[PDB]
DNA sequence: CCATGGAGTCATTTTATCTTGTGTCACTTACAGAAAAAGTATTACTAATATATGTTGAAAA
């Protein structure tokens, strides 16, 4: 995905490299509210909460 | 300088009032000035004062 | 990628636990690294081209407010046709606009080219043809596909009062891929049956509106609409299920769009016909066109519009052409007969009349040829398969167009199962693709077929033969007519009078340029 | 170049001239390992020292 | 030979800069107009799709 794409293509783009992000902290934690909803240029977002 | 190019060469009849073209140069008035608005830092061309 | 110094471990884990942030593996438990290093706090002929290419391009893009996204994404297309220097000799509006079209088809986002193309004076056959050519140079094949379903959402923002219409949005969408489902949704712009069903759909929401208000989204024209409300109220079901309950009949009927129907009112197994085939002949001589084209019947002459004399003659239901250059195109023939034997014919003119202009250079361009199926077909799917040899822009045309090297011929494909084919150098070519292809006919449909022999009628060298082809024997098809399709010399004179009556102005600053050369001099 | 005079230009001699850097504010000054930091409380039967 | 006067000679003032400003976190965000290359679009045709536009119009209600 970071590279210069062209229409040239035959079956994986399978290949992600993830970055889930840890939650870091002294101590434990809850979820009691998680969004998923859109902008005005119609990019999935997810802006959540502990 | 936009209806300039309009009026540069005068082929047939161009008038089409070259008007919806406003939105091509819309909004850097409109998105410019909320990124103004959300910097913090104002740009005055006129008195070249910041 | 590194293992371990020891213990061979391949997996690293990095324990940000105690904020050492020390990577080890599992494997061994020796780190291989401490404390892992982090970051802290234009003159050019084409790249400032390129700077206009973003500006230009960025400007007129989002004034549709389409995705800063897919901008980006199209701006690497236009360095993509840059490179194959498609970029050069056009306007560049039609080219920065077909840039941007094929990444939202690509990425199917509601918007349309003849949406789209109107920012400017586009005929969009300007810009329609631009991105046609775009990809005849590019192998960019399937990708843009289209359904109202993405229309109508644009549209419903338009179309104001309250949110029943999004209730009504899911009426129109059971309704659209129904009517995909009835089979009159091909051949036809997605702008209009997308508006068609937001009508019926409003006529089931019980609200006044207009078509005008309609076609304010869709613009097309009124006629052009309710063309498709009778091509509804002619469906089965269509008043009998009209009323309440959504339409629950999801039931298919038939598939018959209006095309075959109007074979109904003008009345492999079918051969293939013989429209065009498209020569040429040079004379060898160049030659005053004016001088000559002064006598003849069919005739005409007029460099303001275009140089070259026209000819043109009822037998054997012929065209042809010619040059100033001693040369000509061979026009209006079905087979190889009347076209060497005309080619002849008109040498007859000029050898009899004009200068020496034998018969040489006789060469086939192109050929033309149709047929009909006589069912109706399905071409999205073909397009949906063989898009890679296939190319199908919905409402951009209503022909389908197939692209096909062996042998090398562009092929003319319609749901009415008529046919037509041209760009084919051969008539044995004809059945080549032609039945060659047929199996994909046959290969797609829904719910005569023995192409008999590969080649039966005899060649093109036979017809070729038939005439006679020594370019100095000529009198023997001379029609005694051509001492006829002769004008008489008075006719010549004052009808050439007239013609310079107004040509003298033409000619006259023709020659007033060559009063120039001598202004050369100053 | 863009023509705005960010400002963003010097720092090579500047680099070692001012405030946090090279001067004395990073070398002279250097950041330092094995440290900690907290607020403050107080325990008087905690001995002095 | 000595005197005035001039010419060098060197103190000396008042200008017009250039540096620096206690240390610490919280997060931190080019210029316009020229000449050339060139390739493309018209500008002819047959020549057959079936939309789309229109207009009109004529007929029908
Ligand atoms: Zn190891």
């Amino acid at each position: 995905s970071a590279d210069a794409p062209n229409p040239n293509n035959v079956n994986v783009q399978t290949q992600y490299r993830e970055a889930p992000v840890i939650y870091r902290g002294p101590e434990p934690s809850h979820i009691d509210q998680v969004m998923m909803s859109v902008s005005d240029n119609d990019q999935a977002l997810i802006k959540v909460l502990l | 300088l936009s209806i300039d190019k309009v009026l540069k060469k005068p082929n047939r009849a161009m008038e089409y009032d070259a008007l919806l073209s406003i939105n091509v140069h819309s909004n850097n008035i409109t998105s410019g000035l909320n990124r103004a608005i959300s910097t913090g830092n104002w740009s005055l061309k006129r008195f070249k004062m910041e | 990628m590194p293992v371990c110094k020891n213990c061979h471990g391949t997996e690293f884990e990095r324990d940000l636990s105690n904020a050492n942030n020390d990577l080890v593996c599992k494997a061994c438990g020796v780190v291989s690294e401490d404390n892992p290093i982090v970051s802290e706090v234009a003159l050019e002929s084409r790249e400032a081209t390129l700077n206009n290419a973003r500006r230009k391009l960025r400007a007129v893009s989002y004034a549709l407010h389409i995705p800063e996204y897919i901008t980006d994404a199209a701006f690497q297309w236009y360095k993509l046709a840059l490179a194959n220097n498609f970029v050069q000799g056009r306007r560049s509006q039609n080219v920065i606009a077909s840039c941007l079209y094929v990444a939202c088809r690509k990425e199917k986002t509601h918007h349309m080219l003849i949406d789209f193309s109107s920012r400017l004076q586009v005929s969009v056959y300007s810009i329609g043809a631009t991105f046609l050519k775009m990809v005849k140079k590019l192998h960019i094949t399937e990708l843009p596909l289209a359904d109202p379903s993405l229309f109508i959402q644009h549209f419903a923002e338009k179309l104001d009062l309250a949110d029943k219409k999004i209730k009504v949005v899911k009426d129109a969408v059971k309704l659209a891929q129904r009517m995909s489902k009835d089979w009159m949704f091909e051949g036809r712009r997605p702008a209009g049956i997308a508006g068609a069903c937001i009508l019926l759909a409003c006529r089931m929401n019980n609200l006044r509106r207009t078509h005008t208000e309609i076609v304010a989204v869709s613009h097309v024209a009124e006629e052009t609409l309710q063309q498709r409300l009778n091509e509804f109220k002619n469906t089965k079901a269509a008043k009998l299920s009209v009323q309440k309950f959504r339409e629950n009949d999801v039931e298919d009927g038939e598939a018959r769009p209006p095309s075959f129907v109007k074979n109904r009112k003008k009345e492999s197994g079918i051969v293939p016909t013989l429209q065009n085939i498209v020569a040429t002949v040079t004379l060898g001589c160049r030659l005053d066109l004016k001088t000559v084209a002064l006598h003849a019947r069919n005739a005409e002459y007029n460099p303001k519009r275009f140089a070259a004399v026209i000819m043109r003659i009822r037998e054997p239901k012929t065209t042809a052409l010619i040059f100033a250059s001693g040369k000509m195109v061979v026009t209006g023939a079905k087979s190889e007969d009347d076209s060497k034997l005309a080619s002849r014919k008109y040498a007859r003119i000029i050898q009899k009349i004009g200068f020496a202009a034998k018969f040489t250079d006789f060469k086939i361009q192109n050929i033309v040829g149709s047929c009909d199926v006589k069912f109706p077909i399905r071409l999205e799917g073909l397009a949906f398969s063989h898009g890679t040899f296939s190319s199908y822009e919905p409402e951009l045309f209503p022909g389908l167009i197939y692209r096909m090297v062996k042998p090398k011929i562009v092929l003319l494909i319609f749901v009415s199962g008529k046919i037509v084919l041209t760009g084919a150098k051969q008539r044995e070519e004809i059945y080549q693709a032609f039945e060659a292809i047929y199996p994909v006919l046959s290969e797609f449909r829904k719910m005569s077929g023995s192409p008999r022999n590969l080649h039966l009628l005899p060649t093109t060298d036979t017809y070729l033969s038939k005439v006679s082809d020594d370019p100095d024997n000529l009198e023997d098809v001379d029609d005694e007519e051509l001492n006829a399709h002769l004008l008489n010399e008075e006719a010549s004179k004052l009808k050439e009078r007239i013609w310079i009556g107004l040509n003298a102005d033409f000619l006259l600053e023709q020659e007033s340029k060559r009063l120039k050369q001598e202004a050369d001099i100053a | 170049n863009g023509g705005g005079k960010v400002k963003p230009i010097r720092g090579f001699c500047q680099r070692l001239k001012g405030k946090q850097g090279r001067f004395r504010g990073n070398l002279s000054g250097k950041r330092v390992d094995f440290s900690g930091r907290t607020v403050i409380s107080p325990d008087p039967n905690l001995s002095i020292d």
